[PDB]
Formats: structure tokens, sequence, C-alpha cells
């Protein structure tokens, strides 16, 4: 569920970079139910794909 | 006639590369959100949501 954070982790830097709220803000709405919801439904397999071979 | 979240999902893009046009935001990360955001898995798997939904 990291790759997925990658995403919105681009604003975690944009904290410091003045952008248009409304900009800043398409990435933070792109995190909804269905589609944040979906990245921790699918990151499931995509952590699974190289589950721990520990 | 579909979730404007969608239709946002690809003028997001839009957005970004505009935002990132400050300098301080590591295209990096920013390009990152696009290979999610531009990711055909959402595709795929937002297909099955609407299915079961």
């Amino acid at each position: 569920s990291d790759a997925v954070q990658r995403a919105k982790e681009v604003l975690e830097e944009i904290s410091c970079y003045p952008e248009n709220n409304d900009a800043k803000e398409l990435k933070r709405i792109l995190t909804q139910p269905h589609f944040m919801a979906l990245l921790q439904t699918h990151d499931v397999v995509a952590h699974e794909v190289y589950s721990d071979e520990a | 006639g579909s979730l404007n979240l969608e239709r946002d999902v690809q003028r997001i893009l839009e957005l970004m590369e505009h935002v990132q046009k400050t300098g301080e935001v590591n295209n990096a990360k920013l390009a990152s959100l696009q290979q999610v955001l531009q990711s055909e898995f959402f595709g795929a798997v937002r297909e099955v949501y609407e299915t079961v939904y």
C-alpha cells in the first residue's frame, strides 16, 4: 500500500510548494473510497507479488 | 455520463503537470503519480468495482 501512497506522496512534497489548492486538491480528491479503495484492493496482490520469502 | 473522478483521472495529469511547473515538487513523485493514475490496473480493477456495484 506504499506504491499507491506514492501517488499522493507527491502531495506530501507539495506541502511546501504553494500550488493551486484546486490542483493539489485534484490529487487529494483522487483518493476516494472508489479509487484509493481499489488501490488497496489491488495492492493486496501487488504486495503479495513479492511475498516475503521469509 | 460517468463518474467525474474517472474523467478527472486524466485531467488530473494536467493539473499535476501544471503544479509541477514550480520546480519545488520533484517531478519524480509527481510523475510517479502518473504511473499509477495512468495505470491500466485502475481501469481493469475499476471494471470489477462497477461490475460488483
